[PDB]
């Protein structure tokens, strides 16, 4: 679907409404920016391999725009001159303090609110790479991906809120149709994620 | 004279042994969701295999556990020593009847 | 092993720690088996008899 | 597990069937008989002896 | 003569060694977020794992668990005994047969 | 030759030396509260440990309880009966081989 | 001849060696909150945990 069928669609399951327009515009993005905050991150907003250069003596690389969670299947991975590289390895600070004036390629990091640390601090500028999930608004792709792959969710949370604030008691139903579309969609992602792969122990 | 006891041997001894390949092999049975898999896969002596969110609190040998089989063949040995006696006692190399 | 230099490391501090090793059978047996041979043919009092 | 059961519990679906032979002490029963059979023939014969 | 016999032994040996490598390392299953983790990595003599802010009241047995393996292929010694038995027979070095 | 051996053997008893002393000691856990605590202190051969007034219909086995410990460094001793043998074959003072 | 042997018995012996090294210490887990911590740090002979 696209911009125009969903505000259609909202229009029309809300009872009718044909006066309201742009209302339904904002609490449409307000929705996605809602959905973006929670904890659950569907595998539609993970990027793709980002790489960051660095000066010598600077252990601290900001964190990217729009982080929100760290690729699980994914790695932070240090790219050689030559072309090969090694994962770097994370810790928690307090467990990486031994290495403080030890010198060397980097081998771990930390992350600390906004900072990724390389405590193997380089006498030498550097290159990195990541895989990391993004709020949407800053990913490069043409259209939101949301408005392809989870149109439904979004729908039933827009007319909660439109109704909420008119006071209909409708709105609970629809924040429970909200909630079933997500319970759906949580598993369609193991399920993609987890085909054709099989697991032997050790 | 004892080659029909000596088949019942061979049978005996073939069956068991074709049982025990099929089904004699650690395996484990499990929901592949619940965990991290990478993890799974390790053979470092101390691991922590790290469950996913959804299933922290479930039971934890609910999750992962290991099929139980045995092997029901494997009393075939007592019924091959009777038959081995009984093959001493046709041809009479080293039999128990005469003096028991 | 990577482990074993650390495990140097802790000794020398006045710790303890395990560091690998291989074990001797082969050794034994071959040992065992020159005896056998020295005293069948050198060990003896005329050593090259007519 | 398949998709369709990804959370149920792993102990319930599958299982091995019990199986065990009640003719299995047969084996007392022809120890019986044998002694009785050395009875009659007298070829190595309880009878006569403590 | 005896070779289809010693071939028969080294399956034995090899599936029971190839079977104990995959599993028997020491490895525990838990649920990474009840605890404070630089704790669980520590090899000094008395330590206590503490749980996490978030964590504070809950019962400590529930979160971390070690996962039982067993091998099966374990009794694969009575069947070795067997088929070496079975090798002297055909040989003749050092047999059962011609004596009691 | 053999001191890599020995080594071992060293860090085999100090390890058991060292988890043994820190837990061993005699310690019990408890509600302050429920109890008369000069009564808690006192080695006479026959005591009655009254509850205190505000805990007069109280249940006694809940207030106070030993804490378990056990040694699992406590079976280094077969390891080191291993350990010894492996050193008597190398030096060969006292040795296993060419012996039964 | 016996090298091929001699391989898989030092096998056996280092990976026992190193599992054991990694989980045998005693150990506990615990809730911090509800106790007095002072308390749990003394080897005194008789003691009450408040």
């Amino acid at each position: 679907m696209d911009k125009a069928t969903l505000v259609k669609t909202i229009a029309y399951r809300m009872g009718n409404v044909k006066g309201q327009d742009t209302a339904i515009d904002f609490e449409l993005a307000l929705s996605i920016e809602r959905l973006e905050g929670q904890e659950f991150v569907p595998w539609f907003l993970l990027s793709e391999n980002n790489f960051f250069e660095g000066t010598a003596q600077e252990n601290r690389i900001p964190v990217p725009r729009g982080f929100i969670r760290e690729y699980e299947e994914g790695s932070l991975y240090l790219r050689r001159v030559a072309g090969t590289g090694k994962c770097l390895i994370k810790k928690s600070q307090d467990q990486l303090l031994k290495y403080e004036g030890m010198t060397g390629e980097p081998s771990h990091y930390s992350l600390t609110n906004q900072y990724f640390r390389i405590y193997p601090v380089p006498q030498e500028d550097f290159k990195v790479e990541l895989l990391f999930y993004r709020k949407s608004s800053t990913l490069n792709v043409e259209d939101n991906p949301w408005y392809e792959y989870a149109a439904e969710l979004l729908v039933a949370e827009t007319i909660w809120a439109m109704l909420s604030a008119r006071r209909d008691k409708m709105a609970d139903y629809w924040k429970s149709v909200a909630a079933d579309q997500m319970r759906r969609l949580t598993i369609l992602d193991a399920e993609r994620r987890l085909a054709n792969q099989e697991i032997f122990m050790g | 004279i004892s080659a029909p006891m000596n088949d019942i041997l061979t049978w005996l001894f073939d069956s068991h042994m074709y049982n025990k390949r099929q089904i004699m092999n650690n395996q484990f049975i499990g929901d592949p969701s619940a965990l991290v898999v990478k993890d799974v896969e390790s053979k470092e002596p101390g691991k922590f295999i790290r469950l996913r969110p959804t299933a922290y609190g479930r039971d934890v040998r609910s999750i992962i556990s290991q099929l139980p089989v045995t092997d029901v063949t494997a009393q075939n040995i007592q019924d091959v020593q009777v038959v081995e006696r009984n093959m001493q006692r046709i041809v009479g190399v080293n039999d128990d009847v005469a003096g028991q | 092993n990577k482990k074993d230099k650390a495990a140097i490391e802790k000794w020398n501090k006045g710790d303890t720690d395990f560091k690998s090793l291989v074990m001797p059978y082969s050794y034994a047996q071959l040992m065992t088996a020159h005896a056998y041979m020295v005293n069948v043919f050198l060990n003896r009092d005329p050593i090259f008899q007519t």
